[PDB]
RNA sequence: UAAGGAACUCGGCAAAAUGACCCCGUAACUUCGGGAGAAGGGGUGCUCUUUAGGGUUAACGCCCAGAAGAGCCGCAGUGAA
RNA sequence: UUGGCACCUCGAUGUCGGCUCAUCGCAUCCUGGGGCUGUAGUCGGUCCCAAGGGUUGGGCUGUUCGCCCAUUAAAGCGGUACGCGAGCUGGGUUCAGAACGUCGUGAGACAGUUCGGUCCCUAUCCGUCGUGGGCGUAGGAAAUUUGAGAGGAGCUGUCCUUAGUACGAGAGGACCGGGAUGGACAUACCUCUGGUGUACCAGUUGUCGUGCCAACGGCAUAGCUGGGUAGCUAUGUGUGGACGGGAUAAGUGCUGAAAGCAUCUAAGCAUGAAGCCCCCCUCAAGAUGAGAUUUCCCAACUUCGGUUAUAAGAUCCCUCAAAGAUGAUGAGGUUAAUAGGUUCGAGGUGGAAGCAUGGUGACAUGUGGAGCUGACGAAUACUAAUCGAUCGAAGACUUAAU
């Protein structure tokens, strides 16, 4: 319930019995391992911190970030674990709990939990008139010359300058997103996999963190 | 796919004519770009011309477009009877690959980056 | 639309910093010949 | 082949005890429907219109002129509201999406069978 | 999906025949109103007799609109035009004979008299 | 380009729609010429028979069919401009 | 607002209404909290606190303004060069044409009507929206973070129960609580419903070509027509804002003197608003006050003037996309599944060619859910990610505990 990393594997749809229709998301969470766990008697704060996949071990001459350099390897090592591609902290759970190198499993949810989820939504480019921040165009027609651009940014004299929150052109992008009050449909344990309730931020095969709700 | 600076049918004619010269002289010189996109285009001819059936030879027919070949003793053949003769028997056991390209330097005139496509 | 003051030297000078070319990749060619680009094919003037 | 997980995670929600159809036949659905205290068998027959998508997702479409008045109902095709699907002729037609039917009115919108 | 300025074809036997929609009742805004919702409308069309006459102001309920609906089980009921029936201030009809099929989404409505003289409710 | 169809706007500006050929039908008014292409309807591909005029011509034949039947195909037959 | 004055601008401060986009005041239109009432109940009237959010579509006029039609919880009043033309329009009016009324002997005029009438500019500086390079942060790196501060969000209707109860002659008809659902707005996504889909499949007209038949190619908007994958999308699918704590406003109080009574106040003690601070979401150590944790690495010469060569770790270069104007970010570089040719699928189309049979023929049936298939899922080193080069540290002083 209390926290777990995955992948967004895609969007498919479950009949729920009564019959009813539930558009649903396809999150895998296997490889989830205690990492470090901080204290507030040593950091000033308490959280645990859990690392999603693993990549290959140490080589001598690698140049990608597909096998784990020296840092990686020991810190990874101190706790007795193989490298881990994602690390997050979970500030919510209770760090008396999890010990450290313990297995996260897919089945600490259950169907019924109320769930938040945090992904980095997806990547739109220079995008910026209308499509940015959802202004009118002007008319079309009778003589206007006056399509996607915005209004008019400030006023005269008073105003000698623009404002520092005046919406303009300037990238859509991918920044992080929290969707709340979402819900878990099924655990798979075999699979390991989630079902989520909606649709969850971001491109497919990109990060999820979920956690329990907190409302 | 890419477009190469050029509308659908421009770009679908100069494939086209690009594939056939590949196929008469085994060695072309041309931009990168447009070296990466008839590398997939002769492949299927190749593969077409490895099944050797009538059904395939009419579906060769309609890239690689019509020219004659006049090779050593006088014998002159069409591109299409050059691929489905010598060009599938070279590659009967391959499974894929058939070409390479190799790069060169910018040309002089534009800032091009220039390459030959080999038949492998 | 128009320039209101003239550009002194120094910010002209300021303004050039970053326009510059780098050197290139430059490999050397061991079997035979000089320097080539790199991942780059001199079939002329070197073995490589 | 879609993704070996999203079928692996739905294949428990597929049927297996309905007929195969394509557009153009006829069919007659025995839906479930609830009312107050009762779960009342009620039939629509009608022509298959379109058939699209793939695995749990896919739907049909059936087309019935009802009082003078065309009417459509999609359905999911492995929804388990469906009690039953029966194949009641075969119609020859030459495409997959019959949408010309809904401009056609009279005897002009009647269908061949074999 | 109707908005201000759509035309619509009366189902009962009140007198209207092609009644033009001024408002969507609801709330402040409200752009488009579907199968089971309220409209001020005018008649543009009508027989002699009758109980509305033409140019009259009126308030109809929609049903059987071209968009249709979906249901929460995931299933969708267009239909081949837009219709509407005129009532009488409490969701009584106003004519006395309903023509047509109507959506079973006016019986979670309280138009109940309305589903009763349907000679097709689906 | 879903649903709607002038709600846009000073103003249907711009765009959309009509459009060729054959058959049928055509108002007020009028200086009796007109209005008039008024409006408003219907039709058109391919094959085979029968007819079959101009008869191209010596002649069916040359060639438009002059026309009526019986068939075939498509979502659509002045199938594009 | 209409004016008075004539201080800046006549080697130009260049325009009413509408459109686009806002931002502030409170003398408050709605929603929140109260006092009085000539407040029985439901409704109201008047005054006090309160600026968080919200505050509509049409007909007529160039119109501001106004009248009217339908709504709504409500359709507030003002400032911003009567906000905004190097952001748009050009209906109106101070331009040349023409006509009517009227005045003038006349040329002409009115500020009276009416029809027509050219809207320039490649952004240097500040400002604003995005996005990088350099150095700094007493050794150099990789990753995970605290949060000083900053931004975002903040709306509201109807129905059902309490209850036909309280009130009331009756008609009518609640407070306070408890449940469902909507409207508008915000932002994430493509399973569903749709749209698009110019290197996907099919039908079809004219003309030219591949010597002819058959089968194909070119041009005619992608020639036209019917469908349509991935991607991008709203009108489609999910979610959010009516919670809780602290201190307050108008107000209500308790105890209580000054002033042997009384009194909310002077000492004290409570309570009390969708407003203030938190709680919720995002950014954030260039926070020069440059923070914290875990792990990795550690040299000699030397005139230590610096020279070398390096470590951990990066980069140049090359194959790319879940990223992108470029750069940056992320997936890979043979000890390899990065592109992605080949093989197999999903989905799309809808029955290939060739041959055979039936028919006089157009055509039909069989072989056979056939053939073809861009972007989506797997497998497979067959082709290309070669060899290399560059950069990169050596842990200072003072004082106090040890």
């Amino acid at each position: 319930t209390k926290g777990i990393l995955g992948r967004k594997i895609g969007m498919t749809q479950v009949f729920g019995e009564n019959g009813e229709l539930i558009p649903v998301t396809v999150v895998e969470a296997k490889e989830n391992v205690v990492l470090q766990k901080k204290t507030v008697e040593v950091d000033g704060y308490n959280a645990i911190q859990v690392g999603f996949e693993d990549k290959k071990a140490y080589k001598k001459d690698a140049k990608s970030n597909k096998y784990a350099n020296k840092p990686a390897e020991g810190h990874a090592k101190k706790a007795d674990a193989a490298p881990k591609r994602f690390i997050r902290e979970f500030r919510n759970v209770d760090v008396d709990a999890y010990e450290v190198g313990q297995e996260v499993s897919v089945d600490t949810f259950v169907a019924g939990d109320v769930i938040d989820v945090t992904g980095v939504s997806k990547g739109k480019g220079f995008q910026g008139a209308i499509k940015r921040h959802g202004q009118s165009r002007g008319p079309m027609s009778h003589g206007s010359h006056f399509h996607r651009a915005p209004g008019s940014v400030g006023m005269a004299s008073d105003a000698s300058r623009v404002f520092k929150g005046q919406k303009m052109p300037g990238r859509m992008g991918g920044n992080t997103v929290t969707v709340q009050n979402l819900e878990v449909v099924q655990v798979d344990t075999e699979n390991k996999v989630i079902l989520v309730k909606g649709n969850v931020p971001g491109p497919k095969k990109g990060l999820v963190e979920i956690r329990t709700s907190i409302k | 796919y890419r477009k190469l600076g050029r509308t659908s049918d421009q770009r679908k004619a100069m494939l086209r004519d690009l594939a056939t010269s590949l196929i008469i002289s085994e060695r072309i010189e041309t931009t990168e770009a447009r070296a990466k996109e008839v590398r997939s285009v002769v492949e299927k001819l190749i593969t077409l011309g490895k099944k050797g059936d009538l059904a395939s030879r009419r579906n060769a027919a309609k890239t690689l477009r019509n020219v004659e070949i006049l090779n050593e003793d006088e014998t002159t053949q069409t591109a299409l009877q050059k691929l489905f003769g010598e060009i599938a028997e070279r590659y009967t056991e391959r499974q894929g690959g058939y070409t390479r390209i190799l790069k060169q330097g910018p040309r002089r005139g534009d800032g091009a980056e220039s390459v030959i496509i080999e038949l492998v | 639309a128009v320039p209101k003051r003239r550009t002194s030297k120094t910010r002209k000078n300021k303004r050039r910093t970053h326009f510059k070319i780098s050197v290139p990749g430059m490999t050397e060619c061991p079997n035979c010949g000089e320097y080539k680009l790199s991942h780059r094919v001199c079939k002329n003037c070197g073995s490589y | 082949t879609n993704h070996k997980l999203i079928e692996a995670v739905t294949k428990s929600q597929l049927r297996t005890d309905l007929p195969s159809f394509r557009p153009g036949d006829t069919l007659r659905v025995h839906v479930r429907i609830i009312e107050g205290t009762r779960e009342r068998i009620q039939v629509f027959e009608g022509v298959v219109i379109k058939r699209r998508g793939g695995g749990v997702s896919e739907t049909f479409t059936v087309r019935k002129i009802s009082s003078g008045v065309g009417v459509e109902r999609t359905f999911p095709l492995h929804t388990p509201k469906i009690e039953k699907i029966e194949v009641k002729r075969r119609g020859k037609v030459r495409r997959a999406k019959l949408y010309y039917l809904r401009s056609l009115r009279g005897k002009a919108a009647r269908i061949q069978e074999i | 999906m109707i908005q201000q300025e759509t035309r619509l074809k009366v189902a009962d036997n009140s007198g209207a025949r092609e009644v033009l929609t001024i408002k969507v009742l609801g709330g402040s805004g409200r752009k488009t109103a579907n199968i089971g919702d309220v409209i001020v409308c005018t008649v543009k069309n009508a027989t002699p007799g009758g109980v509305v006459k033409k140019g009259d102001v009126v308030k109809a309920v929609i049903v059987r609109t071209k968009s249709g609906v979906r249901r929460n089980d995931g299933s969708y009921i267009k239909f081949d035009e837009n219709a509407c029936v005129i009532i009488r201030d409490d969701k009584g009809p106003r004519g006395t004979r309903i023509f047509g099929p109507v959506a079973r989404e006016l019986r979670e409505g309280n138009f109940m008299k309305i589903v009763s003289l349907a000679p097709e409710v689906l």
